[PDB]
């Protein structure tokens, strides 16, 4: 589970394996984060030149 | 273009002047000349030409529907194009091109929000 | 084909009608007793003498009584092994159509085990097996969720022959038109 | 009728059918000529069991575990093994509640999956409007008369 | 897909037909449409008027020239080879019973199911005003086919040369609903079939859509957040433009 090949969990409180897997969505935290980083740099460069 | 040869009988005022054209039709009958163009048309013809551009309703809407089905993918490719655009401008510090690429991406998003 | 032209002799209507009545009971192939109302097999010819069975078939399907099914059949039609299974199929289809119309008034299609068990007059377990046979055929295109005890149904019903349905439709057509009209108003505005 | 038995199947059908009919269903006479009557039974057994689960995934949406084993007429262990083999083959996908006796017939979702369904209802609606247009045109002409 | 493409020349020739034959009082005027429609995509490329005379208390009395279709078609062949018989045109504004008898005439001389093109000439419809129909078996009955414009790269420039979304889509839809309603009220008067079946069906398939629109909103909200970013990228190019301008301006003052 730590390697994350199949998403289950272990239930120590009763001694079962329980379905952790119903999935996430990718590529939307990631998409934004990239766009943001480039943009801040591009603004900074241009500002030095202007002034 | 619209043409006629020398043919006279009214064209006798046609090809500080006036010696020329009298001698021009007297030395030679039949030599080309251009003529002027105008277009006159009719209002029902006119309206027909503009209603080219409910079948209409069906089509615009059809594309709108199918655009919305596929948007999950259309989303992904345009972030990738955008990611590229940002990077190019960094190196660059041309301008028209970088702007146009960003303008297309923005136009498309508005149309997509509008669709639902 | 027959009734407008070609073979309008009474003989030909009478044999063909008799075959129609025997086959409807044996089959379950196409809808119920609406098909019999629209086209004539008891009013180009006799209303009695093995067309008595038709009027009784209509009473039996709605009610769902097994006894009314037993009494209508006479020896020629009854002996045949085929009919009896197909009697249960016709009963579910008709009952199902009645409950569904009732609930349907916007988009409701949820009917319980309890509604269908009641209609057929069979306990739940018999119904479980029975619906399972009927979906196989594709007379039902809903789905049965065993442990919820609810049937969530995706339309399959024909909805045809109107008199009741038109009054209700008219009411709906008007409502929709209003809903759309407001949308239209907003666009017009900007 | 045997290929039809798999489609309607509740799996109480089969030994009555197997026993009643073998003119060609442990037998052949112009192909193998028979393989072994007991050995053909084996192939028949795995296919009917497998097919009863394939049709049940489509028809049902919940089933209890007690009810599924009852149809297969086998032990809970054995139903469990057939379910495992089938999800692996990936013809059907299901989820198992071993101690609480539910077999779900659910498989992944994303909102966009149901988006396509929304935009299919829109699509049935636009197409309806094209039919509606032509229909009105026909209807009027009859009204006049 | 089954499709008809109609030249502007066709419809302007129809526009001309109706005046040029002096057909008045909402009578029928008839001509032949020509193109290539050996396939299931009708390409309408040419047309001609046909002499037509109607009686003023009988429209099942008609005079239509059979020899003319045949004879003019031969002249058409000698001029271009694209210009075969595919159908006919009428001035509408509706279908008629008498439309069948003429359609039956054209059936011999065509190589596909005869096309009846209804060209409305009054120009008081919405959009492309023309509706296209093809006779098939039901008696015999006309059935709508999608009818769209044509293009030839010279022809479309010439169409423009002579002449030089959401609100519409939605308005046209309500317009439809309104018409559907009118037809129903008329039917109700008549009563006290196909139509009914269709109305019930539609209904079954705003209400049913409601639940799903809720899912759409979460995905749309991600799209709006995307918009927010996009404006900022564009904004970056705009800013740059202002600096370049600035440098020039400052230099200009100095000199």
């Amino acid at each position: 589970i730590l390697d994350k090949i199949f998403y289950g969990v272990l239930d120590q409180g009763n001694g079962w394996l329980y379905v952790y897997e119903t999935p996430n969505q990718d590529a939307t935290y990631d998409s934004a984060l990239e766009l943001v980083g480039q943009l801040n740099k591009v603004v900074d460069q241009l500002f030095e030149k202007a002034s | 273009d619209a043409f006629r040869l020398i043919d006279t009988g009214a064209l006798i005022n046609n090809l500080l002047n006036k010696a020329n054209i009298q001698a021009l039709i007297h030395g030679l009958n039949r030599h080309y000349y251009s003529l002027n163009i105008d277009y006159h048309k009719t209002a029902k013809e006119t309206k027909m030409l503009m209603n080219l551009h409910y079948e209409e309703k069906e089509e615009s809407n059809l594309a709108a529907t199918k655009s919305m089905v596929k948007i999950a993918e259309q989303y992904s490719k345009r972030i990738e194009e955008e990611k590229e655009l940002t990077e190019e401008e960094l190196k660059t510090r041309p301008k028209k091109h970088l702007s146009e690429t960003a303008d297309e991406t923005l136009e498309n998003n508005i149309v997509s929000v509008l669709t639902a | 084909t027959l009734e407008p032209s070609t073979s309008i002799t009474l003989a030909e209507r009478q044999q063909l009608a008799y075959d129609l009545s025997i086959s409807a009971l044996l089959g379950d192939k196409i809808y119920n007793f609406g098909e019999l109302l629209h086209h004539p097999i008891m009013e180009t010819i006799v209303n009695d003498s093995n067309y008595d069975w038709l009027f009784q078939l209509l009473n039996a399907l709605t009610v769902g009584d097994f006894d009314k099914f037993d009494s209508l059949i006479k020896v020629q039609i009854s002996k045949i092994p085929i009919l009896a299974q197909h009697e249960s199929f016709l009963r579910q289809k008709i009952c199902l159509m009645t409950l569904i119309e009732t609930v349907f008034v916007k988009n409701i299609r949820m009917l319980s085990f309890e509604d269908i068990s009641k209609a057929t007059h069979l306990p739940k377990d018999n119904v479980e097996h029975l619906v399972m046979r009927a979906i196989s055929l594709g007379l039902l295109k809903g789905s049965i969720d065993q442990v919820n005890e609810l049937v969530t149904i995706s339309w399959v019903q024909p909805r045809i022959i109107s008199g009741d349905q038109i009054t209700k439709m008219k009411d709906r057509l008007v409502e929709w038109n209003d809903q759309v009209e407001k949308l239209g108003k907003k666009m017009e505005a900007r | 009728s045997l290929v039809k038995l798999f489609t309607t199947n509740e799996l109480m059908r089969w030994p009555i059918v197997q026993k009643t009919y073998e003119p060609v269903l442990n037998e052949d006479d112009l192909a193998f000529g028979g393989e072994a009557n007991k050995h053909h039974w084996e192939d028949l057994q795995k296919r009917v069991i497998e097919h009863n689960l394939r049709v049940i995934s489509e028809y049902y949406s919940r089933i209890t575990l007690l009810r599924l084993n009852e149809l297969l007429d086998l032990t809970e262990s054995q139903t469990e093994t057939y379910i495992s083999d089938l999800v692996n083959q990936g013809i059907i996908y299901a989820k198992v509640n071993r101690p609480a006796k539910i077999v779900n017939f659910e498989k992944p979702k994303n909102s966009s999956q149901l988006l396509n369904e929304w935009s299919h209802n829109v699509d049935e609606l636009l197409e309806h409007i094209e039919t509606i247009g032509h229909l009105i045109t026909k209807e009027e002409i009859m009204h006049g008369l | 897909h089954e499709k008809v493409t109609i030249a502007p020349l066709v419809l302007l020739s129809a526009l001309d037909h109706y005046e040029r034959t002096q057909t008045k009082e909402n009578k029928r005027c008839v001509g032949v449409i020509l193109g290539d429609a050996n396939s299931s995509t009708i390409r309408v490329t040419n047309s001609f008027a046909l002499p037509f005379e109607e009686d003023e208390k009988n429209s099942d009395v008609w005079f239509l020239d059979h020899n003319y279709i045949e004879n003019m078609n031969e002249m058409c062949k000698k001029i271009n080879a694209k210009e075969k018989l595919i159908g006919w045109y009428h001035s509408g504004p509706k279908l008629r019973a008498s439309d069948l008898k003429i359609n039956e005439l054209f059936k011999k001389y065509t190589q596909n199911n005869p096309l009846l093109l209804i060209v409305d000439v009054k120009q008081q419809g919405v959009g492309l005003p023309t509706d296209a129909y093809v006779a098939i078996e039901q008696e015999k009955t006309f059935l709508h086919l999608p009818c769209t414009i044509e293009a030839e790269e010279a022809e479309e420039i010439g169409v423009e040369h002579l002449l030089r979304i959401r609100l519409t889509n939605q308005l046209k839809s309500l317009k439809g609903l309104q018409s559907k309603l009118k037809d129903v009220v008329e039917y109700l008067d008549k009563v006290i079939h196909t139509i009914l079946g269709k109305l019930q069906d539609v209904f079954n398939l705003n209400n049913l859509q409601k639940a799903l629109t809720v899912k759409t909103n979460d995905e749309l909200m991600v799209i709006y957040i995307s918009n927010l970013v996009r404006s900022i990228i564009a904004f970056d190019d705009l800013i740059e433009n202002k600096i370049q301008n600035k440098k020039i301006q400052e230099q200009r003052v100095k000199d």
